[PDB]
Order: C-alpha cells, then structure tokens, then sequence
C-alpha cells in the first residue's frame, strides 16, 4: 500500500503543491495529535484488549475480541 | 448614560442596535471579546435552556413510554437516561450539530456575516414572512434569558427537595 | 480554523528587552521553513537523543518479560 | 509582532486577552495561583494523594497556576502601557 | 508450523509488493 | 450560502458541474483533494453499497436451493459460504478492477468515464439528452447516498443486535 501511495503521489494531478509541504500548523497539529497521540492510544488500547488478557492466560483475537471484554464492568 | 446601571458609563461596542439591548456591562465584558461571539453564546445558552425548562416541567407532570416512566422526578433521570441509553444518543446527535456549527462560527468572526444566532431553521417562516423580525428576536433573547434564570432556579432548588411547585 | 497559535508570531516575540539576545529569534521561522537541511538537523539531533535514552532506560529498566536474563540479547 | 523597547505590544496576548485591563488581569491572575497553590496544596502535601483521592477540581487547580503566571505576564505587559 | 499455502500466499503478495516497488521506483525518473 | 447547511459559506473548491453537487463540504476537503478521483471514488461506493443493499435485502427472504446458502444474516452467511466461492467472486472482481486501472487514473475524463461501463448502459446514456444525463446522474448519486448509509447501518444492526433489523 505505501510503495502504490508512493506512486500515486508522483501524478501530476496528486502531486501535493509546494505551499502543502510548507503548511507548519497542520503538520505540527495532526503529527502530535494524530501520529503520536491517537497512536499511542491504540496502542494502550491493544495492551488493554490484547496484552494484559495474553498475559493472564486468556486467549484474545480478531475472532472474539469483539465479545469479551477486556474488563467485568466494562 | 446606560439604561440600565446609569452610575457606568454607556459601554462600548454595545451600540444598541442589538436586540435586546439595556446597556449592561458593568464588567465590560463585551470589550474583551469579539460581540458576536458572545451573542452567539448568549442566544445559545438561552434556547438550551429554554427547552431544558419545558422538559423539567412536562417530565415532573408527564412521562413518555415505560422504562421513561418509571424514573418519574427529572432529577434522577440523567442517571436512568444514561443506563437505557438515550443521554448516549442525544449527546451524539448534539455534538454532531456543534461540531458543524464549529465551522460555522469560524466562519462568522472572520467576514462571513452571519447574523449571531442565526440558521436556515424556520419552516414556517414567521421572522421571514414579517419584515419585522425585530420583535421575535428581542422575545427570543428575553424569553431565553428568563429561562436561562429559571432553569438555574429550578435545578437548585430541586436539588434541595422542596417537593414540586 | 480561528483558534489557535500562529508559530511566525511566537518566534519574532521572543526578544527579550535587555537585549542580551540581539533582535531574538526574527527570522527564525523563514529559516527554518525554507530550509531543509535546518529541520533535518534539528530531526537528527532529536533522533538520536531519543536514541541514547531507549539503549539507557532500557537496560536499566526492563520493559519486556524475561529480558535482562538473556544477557547477549 | 517584533517589538524593540522595554514592553511588547497588547497583539502579543491575542485578540482577547490583549483588550482586557491590567487591573481585571492582575486580579484574575492572583485568584488563579491563590487556588492553584491551594488545591496543589491540600493534595500531595496537606494530604497523601491514594488511587481513590483524585479529585478533579484539585488537578484543575493545579493545571491553573501556568495560568496565573501568563496572567501575570500579560498584566505586566498590559500596565506597562 | 506454517503450511505451505501459507508460504505460497506470503510470496504471492511479496510479489505484488515487489511489482509495485518496481513501479515507485521506475516513477521517481531518474 | 451553501443549500445543504444554511449557515456556512459555500465551499470555493466545488462547483454546479459535479452531479450531486449541494455545497456540503463543511471541511473543506474540496481544496486538498483530487476531485475527479474522489467522485470516481464516491461512484464506485454507490454502486457497490446499492447492490449490497438490494442484496441483503434479497436474501433476507429468499436464497439458492442449496443448504450451505440458507444462511438468513449476512455475516452468518459471509462464514457459511466455503472459501471457494469467495475466491471465485473475489477473483471476478479483480479482473473487473484490474480492467478499470488504466482508465481510472486519467485526467481527461469525467468520474462516469472512469469506471468501467456496461456497452449497454453506456451507449443508452449516450443517447440520452444533456438535461435528461444530468437528470439520470443526479438522480444515482443520490439513491446510492442514501443506500451507502443504509448499508453501513444494516450491517452495524446485524453485527450488534443479531439480525439487520
Ligand atoms: C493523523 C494524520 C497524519 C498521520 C497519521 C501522519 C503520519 C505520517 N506522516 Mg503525515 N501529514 C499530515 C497528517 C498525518 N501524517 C498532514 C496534515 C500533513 C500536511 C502538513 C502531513 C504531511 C506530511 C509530509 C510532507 C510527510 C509526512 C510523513 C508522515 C510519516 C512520518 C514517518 C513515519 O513513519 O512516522 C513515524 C511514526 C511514529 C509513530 C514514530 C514516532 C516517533 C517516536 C520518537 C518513536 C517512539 C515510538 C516508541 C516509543 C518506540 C517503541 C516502538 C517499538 C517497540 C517498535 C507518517 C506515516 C512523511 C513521510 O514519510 O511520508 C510518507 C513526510 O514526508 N506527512
Ligand atoms: C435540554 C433539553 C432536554 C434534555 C437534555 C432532555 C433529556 C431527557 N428527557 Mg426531556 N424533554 C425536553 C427537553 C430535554 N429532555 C422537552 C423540551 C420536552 C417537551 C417535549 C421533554 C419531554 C420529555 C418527556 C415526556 C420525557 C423526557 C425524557 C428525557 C430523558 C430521555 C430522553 C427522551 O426520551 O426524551 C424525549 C432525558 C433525561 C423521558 C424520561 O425518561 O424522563 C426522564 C420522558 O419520559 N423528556
Ligand atoms: C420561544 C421563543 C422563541 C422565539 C420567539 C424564536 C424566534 C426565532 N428563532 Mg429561535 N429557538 C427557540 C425559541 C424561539 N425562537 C428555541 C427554544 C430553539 C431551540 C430549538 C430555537 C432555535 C433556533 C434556531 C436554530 C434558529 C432560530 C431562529 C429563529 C428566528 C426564525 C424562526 C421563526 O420562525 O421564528 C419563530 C426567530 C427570530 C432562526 C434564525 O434566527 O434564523 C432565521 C434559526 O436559525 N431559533
Ligand atoms: C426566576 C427564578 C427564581 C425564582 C422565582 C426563585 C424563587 C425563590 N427561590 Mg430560588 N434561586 C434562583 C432563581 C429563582 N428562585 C437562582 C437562579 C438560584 C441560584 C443562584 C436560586 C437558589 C435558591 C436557593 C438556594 C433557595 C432559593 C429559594 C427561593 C424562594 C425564596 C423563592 C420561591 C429558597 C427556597 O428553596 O425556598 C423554597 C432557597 O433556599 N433560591
Ligand atoms: C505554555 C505556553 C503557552 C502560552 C504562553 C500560551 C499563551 C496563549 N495562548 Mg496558547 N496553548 C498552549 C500553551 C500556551 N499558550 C497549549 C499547550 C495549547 C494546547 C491546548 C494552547 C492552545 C491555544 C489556543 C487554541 C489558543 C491559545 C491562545 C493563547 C493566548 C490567549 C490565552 C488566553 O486566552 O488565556 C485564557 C495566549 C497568548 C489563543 C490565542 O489568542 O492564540 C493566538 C487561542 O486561540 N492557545
Ligand atoms: C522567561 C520566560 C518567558 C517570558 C518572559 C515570555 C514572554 C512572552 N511570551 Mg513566551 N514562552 C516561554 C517563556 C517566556 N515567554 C516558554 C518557556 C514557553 C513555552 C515553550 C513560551 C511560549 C509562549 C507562547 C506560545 C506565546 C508566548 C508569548 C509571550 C508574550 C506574552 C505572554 C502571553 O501572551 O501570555 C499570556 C498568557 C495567558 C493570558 C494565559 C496562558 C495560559 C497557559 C500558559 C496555557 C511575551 C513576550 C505569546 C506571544 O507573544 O506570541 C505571539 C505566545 O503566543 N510564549
Ligand atoms: C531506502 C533506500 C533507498 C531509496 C528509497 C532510494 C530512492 C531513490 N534512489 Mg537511491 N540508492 C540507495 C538506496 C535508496 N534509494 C542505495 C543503497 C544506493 C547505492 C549507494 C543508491 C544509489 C542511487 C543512485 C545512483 C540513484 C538512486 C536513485 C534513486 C531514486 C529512484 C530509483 C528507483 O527506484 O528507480 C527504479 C528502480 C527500480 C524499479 C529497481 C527496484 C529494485 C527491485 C525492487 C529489486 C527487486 C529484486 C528482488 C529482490 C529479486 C529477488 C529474486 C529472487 C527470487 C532470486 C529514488 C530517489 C536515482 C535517482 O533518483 O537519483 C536522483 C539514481 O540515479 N539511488
Ligand atoms: C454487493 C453485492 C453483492 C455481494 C457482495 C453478494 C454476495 C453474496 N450473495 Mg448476494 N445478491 C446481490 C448482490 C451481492 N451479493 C444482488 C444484487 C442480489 C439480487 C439478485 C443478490 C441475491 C442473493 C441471494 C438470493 C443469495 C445471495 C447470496 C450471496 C452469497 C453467495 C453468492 C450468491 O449466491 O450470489 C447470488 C454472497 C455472500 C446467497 C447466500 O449465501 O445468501 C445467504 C443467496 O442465497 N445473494
Ligand atoms: C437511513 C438509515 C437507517 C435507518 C432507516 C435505520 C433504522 C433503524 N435502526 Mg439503524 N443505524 C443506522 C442507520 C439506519 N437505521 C446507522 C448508520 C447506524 C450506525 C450508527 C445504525 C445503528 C443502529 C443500532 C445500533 C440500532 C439501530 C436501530 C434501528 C431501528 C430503530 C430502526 C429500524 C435499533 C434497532 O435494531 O431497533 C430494534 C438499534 O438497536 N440502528
Ligand atoms: C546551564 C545552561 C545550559 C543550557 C545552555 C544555556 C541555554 C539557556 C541560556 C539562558 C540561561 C538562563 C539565563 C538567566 C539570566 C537571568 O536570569 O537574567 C535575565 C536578565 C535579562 O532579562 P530580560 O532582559 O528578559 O529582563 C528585562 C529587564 O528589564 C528585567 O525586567 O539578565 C540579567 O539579569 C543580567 C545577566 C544575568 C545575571 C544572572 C545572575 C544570577
């Protein structure tokens, strides 16, 4: 997916222009929020779903980690 | 020279073209902040409690469907509203809604113009038949501001019993 | 969207009156801005901060089960 | 917003805080590190904080006393002139 | 334990991945 | 200005010539966004969750005389079906879309002439008038607006509540 992203952004009608690249804010704004804030908390939300329960001998998956949740009171 | 507290002076930036106008700002508040903004606070605020009172009032004398009417007093319906899952959904349908006008108020406050408090919501057009919407405005900013103190009153006086008036 | 801050404006009102620093930081944000090597440097030198602190913590505190037994890993 | 001199002008604070006076900003900037430093206080130091000791309004509180020092940097800046 | 499906579909889309590559590569132009 | 919320200003980006369009873009998306490529997107999304819809819906009452293929909700019957099937469709699909590739990435052509088009189909719009064409697109981009939204709840339904109703 990302060396077809790749590819794509090389198009002249995807092609970002110069002022994108160039637009501070809104990097700064999503790369802190989005790349490191969102992201952590899918990952605290894996060790709470996944993690924890792996490690108390309960098996959780894509099969049915949908049903059990990962604490009683939920 | 204001109408209401004529030791202050009149305060600035409130003109008295708005509706509703009595030359209130002891604090000058208005001159902090951007007029509009805070009208679209004030209208807000307002129509929210408004509805707020009607709703405390039909649900202490009324009630709508079973599960609804068990929980009786509006005190302890946050609660039971919360457990069957209706506060979920109002509050997803109204965070929609502010969400959208968060844009649009950005868009007011930077040229737009939009009038503070103002959207496409009238079906059946009184202001937009009446070239005279002055009137329904300065009835809309009154009532909710009586509402905004009523609701106030009820909520804690009700949190401290005394039963129902 | 209105609010918020605009980084131009932080950088060019960062001189402090006594004039120790000179004019401050005017100009820094074009600097960085339009130079790419700038941001690179200052990435790199993040990079690798972060870098020497994962081999320091690391060692010292364990983050993974049973690690710190395995010696060589 | 460059600003040369001893003081910087009022578009430093933002479109708010710089048409506010100095006196309501030196007031709102005292009430602010008064309740920070008390709520600050009574957690953590008058009282050992445990799991179930966390009271929202004492965080808040203490989240208020960064408050109180822009206050009071933008009261400075608002006297000055 | 992987089963020898398993390797072959690994390799399958190690080979579209490799043809994209291919691709990204070829659009960068030299 | 903007029809479809009456308090934000129209998107600049979009204009009258897309079918479908209302000025809806609160975002304003519209100016970052290749908006040829994002109608061919939306198109491709409409058919696609029109057909689940009408599917699902086919299905609820109604399947192949085989076994294997009463499965009543649609997730029960995506694990029922053997894989074989799957792949068969899956591999129908790809072909179509292996097909699409080099004329969807185009710039000379409208989002209708990026996805691949029934002879038949194509040949009838041709044929059609100007007024009659516009009438036709509009008239899918809304039904399969309406029919992408129906799908997603049907599904979300069927997954939490048991059955898609
Ligand atoms: C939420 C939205 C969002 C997200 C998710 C991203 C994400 C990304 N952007 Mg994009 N970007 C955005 C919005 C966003 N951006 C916007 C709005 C703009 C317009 C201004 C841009 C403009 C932009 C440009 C111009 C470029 C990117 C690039 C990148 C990539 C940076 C490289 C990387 O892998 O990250 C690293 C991700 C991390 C999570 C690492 C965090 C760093 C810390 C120090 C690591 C610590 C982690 C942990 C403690 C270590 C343990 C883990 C270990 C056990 C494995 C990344 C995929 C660059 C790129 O590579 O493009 C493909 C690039 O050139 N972005
Ligand atoms: C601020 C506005 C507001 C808010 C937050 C609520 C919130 C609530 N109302 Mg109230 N209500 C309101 C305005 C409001 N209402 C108005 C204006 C009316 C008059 C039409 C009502 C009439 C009303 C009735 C008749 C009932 C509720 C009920 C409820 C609860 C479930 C939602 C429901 O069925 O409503 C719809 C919830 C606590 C129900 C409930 O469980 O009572 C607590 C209920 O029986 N409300
Ligand atoms: C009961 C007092 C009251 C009065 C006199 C008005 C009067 C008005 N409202 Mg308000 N409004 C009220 C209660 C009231 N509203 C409440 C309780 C709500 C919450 C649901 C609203 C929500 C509301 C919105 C969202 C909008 C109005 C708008 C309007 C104006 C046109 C609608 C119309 O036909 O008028 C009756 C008019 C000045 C519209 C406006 O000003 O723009 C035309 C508009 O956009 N009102
Ligand atoms: C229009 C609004 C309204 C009205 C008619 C009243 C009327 C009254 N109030 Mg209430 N009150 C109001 C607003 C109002 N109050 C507000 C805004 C607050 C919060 C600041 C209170 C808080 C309040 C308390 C705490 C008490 C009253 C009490 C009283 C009674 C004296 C009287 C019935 C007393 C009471 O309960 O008497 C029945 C009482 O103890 N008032
Ligand atoms: C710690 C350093 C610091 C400092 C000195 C300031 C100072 C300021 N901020 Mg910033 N801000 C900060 C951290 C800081 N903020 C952080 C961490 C966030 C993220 C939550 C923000 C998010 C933020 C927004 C979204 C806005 C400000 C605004 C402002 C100004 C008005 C303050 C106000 O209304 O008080 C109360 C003032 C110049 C406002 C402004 O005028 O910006 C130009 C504004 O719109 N700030
Ligand atoms: C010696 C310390 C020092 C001093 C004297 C100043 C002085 C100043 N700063 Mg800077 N600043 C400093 C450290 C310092 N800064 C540090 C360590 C940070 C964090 C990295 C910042 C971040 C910062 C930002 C982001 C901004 C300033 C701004 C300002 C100016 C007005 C203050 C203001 O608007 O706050 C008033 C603050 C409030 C009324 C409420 C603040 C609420 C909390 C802090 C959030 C003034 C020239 C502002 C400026 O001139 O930029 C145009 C501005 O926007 N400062
Ligand atoms: C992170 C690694 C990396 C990346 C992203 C790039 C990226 C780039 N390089 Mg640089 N380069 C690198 C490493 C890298 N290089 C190294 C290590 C060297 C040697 C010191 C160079 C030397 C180099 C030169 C001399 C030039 C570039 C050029 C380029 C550009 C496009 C080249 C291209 O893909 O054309 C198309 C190439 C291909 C499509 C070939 C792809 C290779 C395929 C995937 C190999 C697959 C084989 C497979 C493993 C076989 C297994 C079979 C098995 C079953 C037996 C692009 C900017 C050119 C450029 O743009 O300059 C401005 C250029 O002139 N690079
Ligand atoms: C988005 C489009 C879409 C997708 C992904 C599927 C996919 C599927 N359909 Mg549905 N179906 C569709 C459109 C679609 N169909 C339409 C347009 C109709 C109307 C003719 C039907 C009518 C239909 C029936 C009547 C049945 C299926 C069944 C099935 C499954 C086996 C294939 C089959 O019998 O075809 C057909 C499979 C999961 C069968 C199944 O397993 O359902 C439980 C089945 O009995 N489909
Ligand atoms: C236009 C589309 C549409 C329509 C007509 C309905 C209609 C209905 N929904 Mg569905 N729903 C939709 C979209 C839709 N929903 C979407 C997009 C979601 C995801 C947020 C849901 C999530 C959803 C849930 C979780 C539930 C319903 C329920 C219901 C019923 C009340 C009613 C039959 C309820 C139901 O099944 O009633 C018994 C119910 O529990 N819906
Ligand atoms: C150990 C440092 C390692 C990191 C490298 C250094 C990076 C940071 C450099 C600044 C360090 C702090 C400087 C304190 C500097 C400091 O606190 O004073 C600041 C002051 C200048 O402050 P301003 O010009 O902002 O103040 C304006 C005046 O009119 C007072 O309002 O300088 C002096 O008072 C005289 C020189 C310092 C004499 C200090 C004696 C104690």
């Amino acid at each position: 997916l990302l060396l077809f992203a790749g590819w794509l952004h090389l198009q002249p009608k995807f092609s970002p222009s110069l002022s994108w690249f160039k637009n501070n804010e809104s990097r700064l704004n999503h790369h802190l929020s989005g790349l490191f804030g969102v992201s952590s908390l899918a990952w605290t939300g894996h060790l709470v779903h996944v993690a924890i329960p792996e490690s108390r001998g309960t098996h959780i998956g894509w099969d049915n980690f949908l049903t059990t949740p990962p604490h009683p009171d939920g | 020279k204001s109408a209401s507290i004529p030791f202050m002076p009149k305060p600035e930036k409130l003109d008295g073209t708005v509706p509703g106008d009595v030359g209130f700002d002891p604090l000058g508040f208005s001159n902090w902040v951007n007029l509009d903004f805070l009208r679209e606070a004030e209208i807000k605020h307002g129509r929210i409690c408004m509805l707020a009172v009607a709703g405390w009032v039909a649900v202490d004398l009324g009630l709508h469907l079973p599960g609804d009417v068990h929980n009786v007093g509006s005190l302890e319906a946050h609660d039971t509203a919360v457990k069957f899952g209706a506060m979920s959904q109002i509050l997803l349908w109204t965070s929609i809604f502010e969400a959208i006008s968060t844009v649009g108020v950005v868009q007011m406050l930077n040229g737009s113009g939009r009038q503070p408090g103002y959207f496409g919501f009238d079906p059946l057009n009184f202001s937009k038949d009446a070239a005279s919407k002055a009137k329904l405005e300065l009835n809309e900013i009154k009532n909710g501001r009586l509402a905004m103190l009523a609701f106030s009153g009820i909520v804690t006086q009700a949190a401290l019993g005394n039963d129902f008036p | 969207f209105g609010i918020g801050h605009n980084m131009k404006e932080i950088l060019d009102a960062h001189r402090p009156p006594g004039g120790r620093l000179g004019a401050g930081h005017r100009g820094l944000f074009d600097t960085i801005t339009n130079s790419l090597h700038m941001q690179l440097g200052l990435a790199l030198a993040s990079l690798g901060v972060i870098t020497s602190l994962t081999a320091q913590h690391m060692y010292a505190i364990s983050p993974y089960a049973f690690m710190a037994k395995d010696f060589t890993t | 917003t460059y600003w040369e001199g001893k003081a910087p002008p009022s578009k430093v604070l933002g479109p708010v805080v710089s048409q506010i006076p100095s006196p309501a900003l030196g007031v709102i900037s005292l009430i602010c590190l008064g309740v920070g430093t008390y709520s600050v206080h009574e957690s953590n130091i008058f009282h050992t904080l445990t799991a179930d000791t966390i009271n929202p309004g004492y965080i808040i509180g203490s989240l208020l006393t960064p408050v109180a020092w822009g206050t009071h940097v933008a009261s400075w800046i608002q006297k000055q002139n | 334990m992987v089963t020898d499906t398993q390797v072959f579909i690994a390799l399958v889309l190690a080979l579209i991945s490799a043809l994209l590559a291919i691709r990204l590569g070829t659009k960068l132009y030299v | 200005m903007s029809k479809s919320i009456p308090f934000i200003q129209r998107p600049p980006a979009l204009t009258g010539e897309m079918p479908g369009d209302v000025g809806f873009d609160p975002l304003g998306m519209s100016e970052n966004l290749n908006l040829g490529y994002m109608q061919a997107a939306e198109l491709k999304h409409c058919r696609v969750a029109m057909l689940a819809v009408v599917g699902v819906l086919v299905t609820q009452f109604i399947h192949l005389p085989a076994d294997q293929f009463s499965a009543t909700s649609p997730l029960d019957a995506i694990a029922k079906v053997p894989l074989a099937g799957h792949l068969q469709i899956f591999g129908l699909i790809a072909g179509l879309e292996m097909g699409s590739l080099n004329r969807t990435y185009d710039d000379s052509t409208d989002a209708w002439g990026k996805l691949i088009q029934d002879p038949s189909g194509a040949k009838q719009f041709a044929a059609k008038s100007a007024a009659d064409k516009a009438k036709s697109q509009l008239q899918e981009i809304k039904n399969g607006r309406l029919a992408m939204i129906a799908i997603m709840g049907m599904l979300i339904q069927t997954a939490l509540f048991g059955h898609p109703l």
